[PDB]
RNA sequence: GAUGGGGAAGCUCCGUUUCAAAGGCCUGAUUUUAUGCAGGCCACCAUCGAAAGGGAAUCCGGUUAAGAUUCCGGAACCUGG
RNA sequence: GUUCUUUGUAAAGUGCCUUCGAAGAGUCGAGUUGUUUGGGAAUGCAGCUCUAAGUGGGUGGUAAAUUCCAUCUAAAGCUAA
RNA sequence: UUGACCUCAAAUCAGGUAGGAGUACCCGCUGAACUUAAGCAUAUCAAUAAGCGGAGGAAAAGAAACCAACCGGGAUUGCCUUAGUAACGGCGAGUGAAGCGGCAAAAGCUCAAAUUUGAAAUCUGGUACCUUCGGUGCCCGAGUUGUAAUUUGGAGAGGG
């Protein structure tokens, strides 16, 4: 009979339906527990005497933190763990290969208060 | 190169044959697996004779047609004649041979009284009741000389 | 090179860690035979090359 | 010292998660101890019960997925086996022992008789 | 011709192999016929139907039992059939070159069958 | 039935019938890939005379390949040694073409195992095969004992070591005189003649 | 420097838009509801390649044994929402 | 060895008489070129050209014609020690 | 207008599968030169070294388009022997197997080419159930451009 109007000489392949996967069975059928908890972000304070003139001058805490951690990380888990607003966070690579957090609380809060509460002073 | 009154002398040692080199040191230690090899064997066929009844015939190239010697299998016409089917002969113990024909009687009958002693000389064990014990040898060609 | 890939600074921290005399309770140990630290490394002498 | 195994596989899971959260809080504390005292070896025990209450967390998650999949193919790759990468590739017992018609009615007419040669 | 073939398709549209939901019930009435009346399976009457299968037909010529025979026109390997009007002719079997494999896969209940 | 017609008629390729079809055809490959799947085989009787069979797992490859000699790789034709090696535009590549198409179509398809190729057409330079293909890992043919046998991990790439159709022609294993330095392997029957045997006592 | 392709027994080679069926862009409907149908639109068609080429946005004062346009104080600006 | 299923109006084997008896093609083979072999008017392999038959075809280590004889049955495939 | 067929695509579609390593041995391709010839090109070193592709615990070969010329033997493989022989070779240097015989171990075989046509009798897959290296029912699909049964030349098939 008739056929389709084509207004292009150019031919291109026509958008067909694509389907969403439906697995027989999962991956891996047991999900990984969360590989950086707050527990892992952080894990020790540094009490290097400068270090400490930072807490009670700067209002700044100083903890050691795993390479994979980012700011939102160690913000997220100093609150957490401490129940304390952070003002911001600077973080660093120390030489040895480890990565240094500066972390600045807010003025509602003493970083000297927390830091014996943690138990070094 | 030519010294003295000395014959030619035809060594081939001019490739790398120092790389091919076998010297059968396991001579002792292969003849010892082989026998224990053939008595494992015996053991899972313990009732068989380790080996299959091989047809007498003779040898070509006129230098040795004088002499006889064992064949490989017994030329399913002289089964036929024996009376029992080329299928049914495998089974027992008679190797069979589908591509050597007879042209010399003096052979296919000794060959076909060959077979009619060792169906006199074996007990088949039925296929389903008490079979009754062996005490097997171990060559079927030392039987049948 | 102040201006240095972090993979370079990786291979930096083990280097600090790998330059350390041996540690004094290894000499007490029953059949020790390990006098010194033969692996030490020094920046005026060999380099890391890396 | 430190947690056993057997009494933690009587428990469920939100026991052991509680167990858990609070076993990863001493060791926090204990690490900050660490750099006051000398020396503090109890840091070990602690961390090895960190991993007998994982792998008990763990043992009973699979085993619960296992019951899942029980009773029908296609379970996870995890849980399958883990023989070798030939093996498994292998063709299995079944298959291996296919045969065909006409083989299998020879074999059935004609089977490889026990004889014996004495007499 | 297309009258002559819409009149032969009504012809053998009336002998056609039976369906496999046909075959299922219709063993089971030989299997009841065996349990009771015992008679050899030949209870049920000859069938009559339209024979297929490319093999199967140039059998038939050869024994001169097929009356007529069809030719698809369109076999993707022309030398698949393209002696076999000559075949037919030196047999005597009527033969007839028709238009489509497909419509004759349907008057098998099938989707290509090539002859029939 | 009519695989018999099938094939007589197959031998009579200078016929007008075939030489009509030879050239309509090679055509039609020309303009497809060098490798591309076929959907059905070309000779249904020459294939299922190989081993081909009209089921699930059984894959038919169209290939083409160049006809001609094997120029030497060698840059400007300087071989750099005695007059003997000068040669380089008359060699021969002791493999044959259908060899070589077998192993471009194993490579391409790692997942099938190669049987048996035939040729179906040809050109001034290039010479067409189709390639039967099996797929191990299918059920229906890890079953059926009659094929299970290629599943065995034993004739993987079977055309790489040259153990098709062609392999063994090429490789030249056959019984008889004249099959003297090529009989149970050219290498191994060399090793053999070369190998100098020493016993405990020197005999 | 992949891919589509074409060579080469092969390691790999050529080629970077080439004999390709080479895609997302936004608006609206549906508020069983998530997004397929409603449309329309467009034709490069991977990627890598500069710590001196292009490039969004910060300055001053003070502080350490050793850090700062990065830390403290003060005062700004850009991007996205 | 002990036991439960009876596979199964199933399957296989064996005599006599008669009619048949399907068996592999760009393959064998031939010419040329290269390589290789102890293979020598050419052992094998490969490229190009030609290219079949069915009481046919291959081999019988000197090429060819004529006349016989013997011996096997390719150009499809599996298989332990 | 509607529904098929054929061919060709697209899916992060449901399942799988290949890649790399080792490489002593194994299966092939490609492939030299030093050296010897008292020089040197054919030759020899060598159908080797290097390079490339491909498996297993062995691989490969394997049941004659064989060897034979005899009163014939009879799958393949390996040892002793044949034999430094027949033969090849600027017939120079050199190279060089095979039949028979003894022994080790021994194991045979299957597809296409036949119309079941009074019944595609065949198979993958999905689902449900079950005693799960799988089985049964049911449902799609593959397939007559041929999957089942029988036959493989030693035969064998249709008939009484
Ligand atoms: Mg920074
Ligand atoms: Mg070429
Ligand atoms: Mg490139
Ligand atoms: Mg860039
Ligand atoms: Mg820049
Ligand atoms: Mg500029
Ligand atoms: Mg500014
Ligand atoms: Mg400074
Ligand atoms: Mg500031
Ligand atoms: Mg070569
Ligand atoms: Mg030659
Ligand atoms: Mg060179
Ligand atoms: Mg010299
Ligand atoms: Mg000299
Ligand atoms: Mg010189
Ligand atoms: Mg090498
Ligand atoms: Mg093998
Ligand atoms: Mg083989
Ligand atoms: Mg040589």
């Amino acid at each position: 009979k008739a056929l389709k109007v084509r207004t292009s000489a150019t031919f291109r392949l026509p958008k067909t339906l694509k389907l969403a996967r439906a697995p027989k069975y999962a991956s891996k059928a047991v999900p990984h527990y969360n590989r950086l908890d707050s527990y892992k972000v952080i894990e020790q304070p540094i009490t290097s005497e400068t270090a400490m003139k930072k807490v009670e001058d700067g209002n700044i805490l100083v903890f050691q933190v795993s390479m994979k951690a980012n700011k939102y990380q160690i913000k997220k888990a100093v609150k957490e763990l401490y129940e304390v607003d952070v003002l911001k966070v600077n973080t660093l690579v120390r030489p040895n290969g480890t990565k240094k957090a500066y972390v600045r609380l807010t003025a509602d809060y003493d970083a000297l208060d927390i830091a014996n509460r943690i138990g070094y002073i | 190169a030519i010294s003295k009154n000395l014959p030619i002398l035809k060594n081939h040692f001019r490739k790398h044959w120092q790389e091919r080199v076998k010297v059968h040191f396991d001579q002792a230690g292969k003849k010892v697996s082989r026998r224990n090899a053939r008595a494992t064997r015996a053991a899972k066929i313990a009732p068989r004779p380790l080996d299959l009844l091989r047809p007498v015939v003779r040898a070509p190239t006129v230098k040795y047609n004088r002499k006889v010697r064992a064949g490989r299998g017994f030329t399913l016409a002289e089964v036929k004649a024996a009376g029992l089917t080329a299928a049914y002969a495998r089974t027992i113990g008679i190797a069979v041979d589908h591509r050597r024909q007879n042209r010399n009687q003096e052979i296919f009958d000794a060959n076909v009284q060959r077979l009619k002693e060792y169906q006199s000389k074996i007990i088949v064990f039925p296929r389903n009741g008490k079979a009754p014990e062996a005490e097997q040898v171990l060559s079927a060609a030392a039987t049948f000389p | 090179a102040a201006q240095k890939s972090f993979r370079i600074k990786q291979k930096m921290a083990k280097a600090k860690k790998q330059n350390r005399p041996l540690p004094q309770w290894i000499r007490l140990r029953t059949n020790n035979t390990i006098r010194y630290n033969a692996k030490r490394r020094n920046w005026r002498r060999t380099k890391m090359n890396i | 010292a430190g947690v056993k195994a057997y009494e933690l596989r009587t428990k469920s899971k939100e026991q052991l998660a509680s167990q858990l959260v609070d076993l990863k809080k001493e060791l926090a504390e204990l690490k900050v101890q660490k750099l006051s005292r000398p020396s503090l070896p109890k840091i070990k025990t602690v961390r090895k019960s960190i991993a007998c209450v994982l792998t008990v967390i763990n043992e009973q998650q699979r085993e619960a997925v296992r019951q899942l999949y029980k009773g029908k193919k296609y379970q996870p790759k995890d849980l399958r086996a883990k023989k070798t990468r030939a093996l498994r590739r292998a063709l299995t017992k079944f298959e291996a022992s296919q045969v065909t018609e006409k083989q299998r009615k020879k074999q059935i007419a004609f089977p490889q008789r026990k004889y014996a040669i004495k007499a | 011709d297309r009258n002559t073939a819409a009149e032969t398709f009504k012809l053998f549209n009336k002998y056609r192999p039976e369906t496999a939901a046909e075959k299922k019930e219709r063993l089971t009435k030989e299997a009841a016929a065996v349990a009771e009346g015992k008679s050899k399976q030949d209870a049920s009457p000859k069938p009559y139907a339209v024979k297929y299968g490319l093999n199967h037909v140039v059998a038939l010529i050869e024994n001169k039992k097929a009356k007529l025979v069809l030719i698809a026109n369109d076999v993707d390997p022309i030398e698949l059939v393209v002696f076999l009007p000559a075949l037919c002719k030196k047999m005597g079997v009527p033969y007839a070159i028709v238009k489509g494999k497909a419509r004759l896969g349907t008057l098998v209940n099938q989707k290509t069958s090539a002859v029939a | 039935g009519a695989y018999k017609y099938l094939e007589e008629l197959q031998r009579k390729k200078q016929s007008d019938v075939l030489r009509f079809l030879q050239r309509v055809r090679v055509w039609e490959y020309r303009q497809k890939n060098v490798i591309h799947r076929a959907a059905r085989p070309t000779r249904p009787d020459k294939a299922r005379r190989l081993g081909y069979k009209a089921k699930q797992g059984f894959v038919i490859y169209r290939v083409r390949v160049r006809r001609g000699n094997r120029k030497r790789p060698v840059p400007k034709g300087a071989t750099y040694g005695k007059p003997t090696n000068q040669g380089v535009n008359e060699l021969k590549y002791q493999r044959s073409l259908r060899a070589t198409a077998e192993e471009r179509v194993g490579r391409r398809a790692a997942n099938l195992r190669v049987l048996n190729s035939y040729w179906v057409n040809q050109d001034s330079t290039y010479k067409y095969f189709e390639v039967i293909l099996v797929d191990p890992q299918h059920k229906a043919i890890r079953r059926d004992a009659r094929y299970n046998w290629i599943c065995d991990p034993v004739h993987k790439h079977r055309e790489a070591r040259g153990l098709t159709a062609t392999g063994k022609k090429s490789r030249g294993i056959n019984k008889g005189h004249k099959f003297n330095n090529t009989k149970a392997g050219r290498r191994k029957t060399w090793k053999r003649q070369n190998t100098l045997s020493l016993w405990r006592y020197r005999k």
